């Protein structure tokens, strides 16, 4: 965070935060509320911060190889069609028809229920929909030997999403 | 403090005994031994170090995992350190103080005695 | 003779000390490159005038210097426990269709193994895919081991062993990535093969929840499946996991994929003892005139180690007799004595489906 | 055919430059293998095994220097002195304190007489 003019705290690394004096050129745009700043080695100086990003470790994307399933599986229905067209492309990007209505839609996806599969099959299937960068690590996928790289990469996972 | 006076006052010998000895950290066990001068010692740091002895202990003194102190330096060995443990779980093994005498018996005897004899006598 | 002078002028170069290495994440710009080493932490620092275009890659491992932490020379990996897991050997072949049952598993593993490689067109003209995994339990009998275990080095010098102390690793386990890593040198090997023995301890069942070692159970669950789930080779690598019982695999493992084929042992028949015999017979022989089927058929589901037993046991009693052979009226006492004592001990044979 | 003498003095002088050096093996270094060539860009051959260190730290070695290649399959237990990172010598057994050696038994009191 920011606490006052011409100085702020910069966590490290190795998750120490530091106290540390800004550089006197910019101040203000680049600062941010949580962002990854370079630090010099021994005087840990403020001086740039990331464009952002460089984003992070591993990988996203993997799943446009093709070919998956096809959804007309469920085109004769018309009835199962209609509320997933309304729950997965308009959400996706539509803007001026939200703020009429006013309903806030939420990003709120839960599946539960296996057995059986399912899930992968409709994720794939997506692919085939829209396309979209997907993000996709397994829940241990960034336990590590120190807990002070864990915050950043679960913040640079979702600050991508943001950005 | 009066008492705390001459109690503080003695860190000037203390700096001067603090020199010597500084370098004990950490604990460190070690491991086998190929040849006599050198030995392969583990630490708390995780890092293992293969190192020989100083001239003022003697090399038949060191047993398989025996915790020693270290020159932090030179990584020889310093002083053998007894205890290799054990974080808390002491304090309530430990019981100390005496109480409750013979005299509290309730008119028990030959129970008494035959435990009794297979600990006190 | 000047050989020695240059080894003393390789002491001039053992001054040298080592870097440092480090694993790449992206870059900001090509004078600023983000690189992380494998002690955690991160460093934006500039690079020298040596290196080529190799150097940058999409987070592949380097090393960093000592001082500017510049990238120097990029080493692939380093592996020390590798090399134990290189030794593991098997024979058969015949040796492996020699068990003597069951007949048709034998020809179960040996297309779907060996075949492979040999004929990879026989899979891919059909269209038929080869199975990922398989799964051998047991004891109904012996050979949920060996029954993988033969065709693991049959089908080329190629395998990699896996047991089931490693997974455990220590306080804070950081074999999450050993497990990774033991796999990425498993694919190091072409086609890979991959065995899981005695998962009823580190396949631990998730049913009544308990201390947080059951979820780091699964969390080397997770290390086994990422890999094997790929985006890598996949159809090629063949997976086998073993188990005393098949109620700990929990619902993801009971389902196919992951654990695919189940397959148990049965019994002999007559007529085929004498077959199994044969193979049975092996260093341990005997007096000229014999027959064989008073000593088998005295000992009924038992082990083929059980009944090597039983053949030494009875050449155990020869040594008492102070000669070679011994006459079967006195095996077949050894022999009865012996097999009925294992008997006793044959509870707990029923085992979950 | 006398100068092997002449040269053998050298060769021990220069070896109690390496006793300096072998005093101590300060620590222990996890040793992996490895024989690779790096074209240039004049032409650099040698062999290099990669090394590690129990600090959780890796670091990058030429083969050693002294004993060669000949042993072992990568190893442990090597001793090698400071940052200098030089292993003059491959040291054995294994570890680690108990485990090693569960117990330590000489022979029992009692013979099989006793039942």
């Amino acid at each position: 965070e920011a606490v006052d003019q011409n100085t702020a705290i910069v966590g490290s690394t190795t998750g120490s935060n530091y106290y540390v004096r800004i550089l006197s050129t910019i101040d203000r745009e680049l600062l941010k509320p949580n962002a990854s700043v370079a630090l010099h080695k021994h005087s840990n100086a403020l001086v740039d911060v990331l464009p952002p990003e460089a984003d992070s470790s591993i990988m996203m994307l993997t799943s446009d190889q093709k070919p998956d399933v096809m959804y007309a599986d469920i085109g004769g229905m018309d009835i199962q069609k209609q509320e997933v067209r309304e729950a997965v492309e308009l959400p996706l990007t539509h803007f001026e028809l939200y703020k009429q209505i006013g309903i806030d839609p939420p990003r709120g996806v839960l599946m539960y229920g296996p057995p059986g599969c399912g899930k992968t099959m409709l994720a794939k299937a997506v692919a085939h929909h829209t396309t979209a960068a997907f993000i996709r690590v397994v829940g241990s996928e960034f336990v590590q030997k120190y807990l002070g790289e864990g915050p950043r990469m679960v913040r640079d996972v979702f600050r991508l999403a943001k950005e | 403090a009066p008492p705390a006076l001459w109690d503080l006052a003695a860190d000037k010998q203390t700096l001067q005994s603090e020199q010597p000895l500084q370098v004990a950290r950490c604990t460190k066990i070690i491991n086998a031994d190929s040849e006599d001068p050198k030995y392969i010692i583990n630490v708390k740091q995780f890092a293992k170090f293969v190192v020989d002895l100083s001239d003022q202990v003697a090399p038949t003194d060191i047993e398989e995992g025996m915790r020693v102190g270290v020159d932090r330096n030179k990584y020889q060995i310093h002083i053998p350190l007894p205890p290799k443990i054990d974080p808390t779980v002491t304090m309530m093994q430990v019981e100390e103080k005496p109480d409750v005498t013979y005299s509290d018996v309730g008119g028990c005897k030959e129970q008494i005695e035959k435990l009794r004899e297979v600990v006190e006598t | 003779t000047k050989q020695y002078e240059k080894s003393e002028n390789d002491l001039k170069a053992l001054q040298s000390v080592g870097q440092i290495v480090g694993e790449v994440l992206k870059q900001l710009t090509e004078e600023k490159f983000i690189v992380k080493a494998t002690n955690g932490p991160r460093y934006v620092v500039g690079c020298r005038r040596q290196l080529d275009k190799s150097k940058l890659k999409p987070g592949t491992r380097v090393a960093l210097d000592m001082t500017t932490l510049t990238i120097m020379r990029y080493l692939p990996r380093e592996v020390d426990p590798l090399v134990y897991n290189m030794s593991h050997e098997d024979p058969g072949n015949v040796s492996y269709s020699e068990i003597g049952g069951l007949s048709e598993q034998i020809r179960e593993l040996r297309e779907v193994i060996e075949l492979p490689l040999t004929n990879p067109e026989l899979f891919q003209r059909v269209g038929i895919i080869p199975p990922k995994g398989c799964l051998l339990y047991g004891p109904p009998g012996t050979g949920k081991t060996l029954l993988a275990r033969a065709v693991a080095s049959q089908l080329d010098c190629n395998f990699l062993k896996v047991v089931s102390s490693s997974i455990v690793d220590k306080y804070i386990g950081e074999s999450a990535r050993l497990i990774r890593e033991m796999f990425n040198y498993a694919r190091d090997h072409q086609p890979c093969i991959i065995f899981m023995d005695e998962i009823d301890a580190i396949g631990g069942r998730r049913f009544s929840e308990g201390t947080s070692a059951d979820r780091e159970i699964q969390r080397t669950l997770m290390e086994l499946l990422n890999q094997m789930d790929g985006f890598d080779t996949l159809h090629r690598v063949k997976m086998i996991m073993a188990t005393n019982r098949p109620d700990t695999l929990d619902p993801a493992l009971l389902r196919p994929g992951r654990l695919d084929r189940k397959i148990h042992i049965d019994l002999p028949n007559e007529q085929a003892r004498l077959d199994i015999l044969k193979i049975h017979a092996g260093p341990i022989t005997k007096h000229g005139e014999i027959d064989y089927e008073a000593i088998v058929k005295l000992s009924d589901g038992f082990n083929g180690a059980d009944l090597r037993n039983v053949c030494t046991e009875a050449g155990m009693f020869a040594i008492r007799a102070d000669h070679d052979f011994v006459v079967q009226e006195d095996f077949m006492k050894a022999v009865r004595k012996v097999a009925d004592s294992k008997k006793l001990e044959s509870k707990l044979d029923y085992k979950p489906v | 055919t006398h100068e092997l003498q002449a040269m053998k003095d050298k060769i021990k002088e220069n070896s109690e430059k390496i006793k300096v050096n072998k005093t101590l093996p300060y620590l222990v270094s996890n040793v992996i293998e490895l024989l690779d060539v790096d074209p240039n860009d004049s032409q650099r051959k040698g062999k290099c095994a990669v090394i590690k260190t129990s600090t959780r730290q890796t670091y990058f070695l030429p083969v050693i220097g002294l004993v060669d290649a000949e042993k072992l399959k990568p190893g442990d237990l090597v001793g090698v002195n400071k940052d200098s990172y030089l292993i003059l010598e491959t040291l054995p057994t294994e570890y680690d304190s108990r485990v090693k050696a569960m117990e330590v038994d000489e022979r029992p009191t009692e013979q099989y007489s006793d039942i």
